[PDB]
C-alpha cells in the first residue's frame, strides 16, 4: 500500500460458462468537492406548481451506480444473452475502488 | 469440389434387395432358369444416427455478428413448413458461413 505501488488491475470481462456469466466492467472516475463541503437544505421555489413542489438535502458525497445493462454487459455479449436464453437474472456483485489519486 | 467431408474410408454402402421367390415350377424338370417369380415389394423403418463434434467460437468481436434469421412479415405460408396440401418445401439454401474469424 504505496505511493508507487498499484492498489489493482483492470478487469473487463466477460465469461459464459454454462448456466452462467459473470460480467467485469472497469471505469476510471472523477469525484469533485460538493456544495463546497457542506449540506444545504434544497427545495422547490416559491413559485412553482403543486406538483413540483420538494424538500430535501444535498450532500458533499457522491455515489457510484452501475444500475444500467450497459455497464455490464457489451453490445455482443447482450446479443449472446438475448438469443439463447429464456431468461437470467443477477446472483452476486463484487465491487472495487483502486488507484485513488488526490489531485490538488 | 461440391463441398463436404473428404474421407478414404467413408460411411459405407448399404445395400438391399428382396429374395427373389419363384412362382410354382413345372412338374417336369427344366434346366433353364427361373423366369417367373411371385410379385412383392418390401417396407420398413430405417434410422440413422450420427454424432457430430462442434467447434465453439472465442470472437473478441465488439459490434453484433450476421446471423441467419427468418423473417417476421407476415406470409401465406411459413418457410421450411408443409402447406394446404401437405407438401414440405425448402425456400433458400442455407450455407454455413455466418460468423466470422480474423485472418
Amino acid at each position: 500500500d504505496g505511493v508507487g505501488n498499484s492498489s489493482g488491475n483492470w478487469h473487463c470481462d466477460s465469461t459464459w460458462m454454462g448456466d452462467r456469466v459473470i460480467t467485469t466492467s472497469t471505469r476510471t472516475w472523477a469525484l469533485p468537492t460538493y456544495n463546497n463541503h457542506l449540506y444545504k437544505q434544497i427545495s422547490s421555489q416559491s413559485g412553482a406548481s403543486n406538483d413540483n413542489h420538494y424538500f430535501g438535502y444535498s450532500t458533499p458525497w457522491g455515489y457510484f451506480d452501475f444500475n444500467r445493462f450497459h455497464c455490464h454487459f457489451s453490445p455482443r455479449d447482450w446479443q449472446r444473452l438475448i438469443n439463447n436464453n429464456w431468461g437470467f437474472r443477477p446472483k452476486r456483485l463484487n465491487f472495487k475502488l483502486f488507484n485513488i489519486q488526490v489531485k490538488e | 469440389l461440391m463441398g463436404g467431408f473428404g474421407l478414404k474410408h467413408p460411411p459405407p454402402q448399404i445395400l438391399i434387395k428382396n429374395t427373389p421367390v419363384p412362382a410354382n415350377p413345372s412338374t417336369t424338370f427344366s434346366a433353364a432358369k427361373f423366369a417367373s417369380f411371385i410379385t412383392q415389394y418390401s417396407t420398413g423403418q430405417v434410422s440413422v444416427e450420427i454424432e457430430w463434434e462442434l467447434q465453439k467460437e472465442n470472437s473478441k468481436r465488439w459490434n453484433p455478428e450476421i446471423q441467419y434469421t427468418s423473417n417476421y412479415n407476415k406470409s401465406v405460408n411459413v418457410d421450411f413448413t408443409v402447406d394446404t396440401n401437405g407438401v414440405y418445401s425448402e425456400p433458400r439454401p442455407i450455407g454455413t458461413r455466418y460468423l466470422t474469424r480474423n485472418l
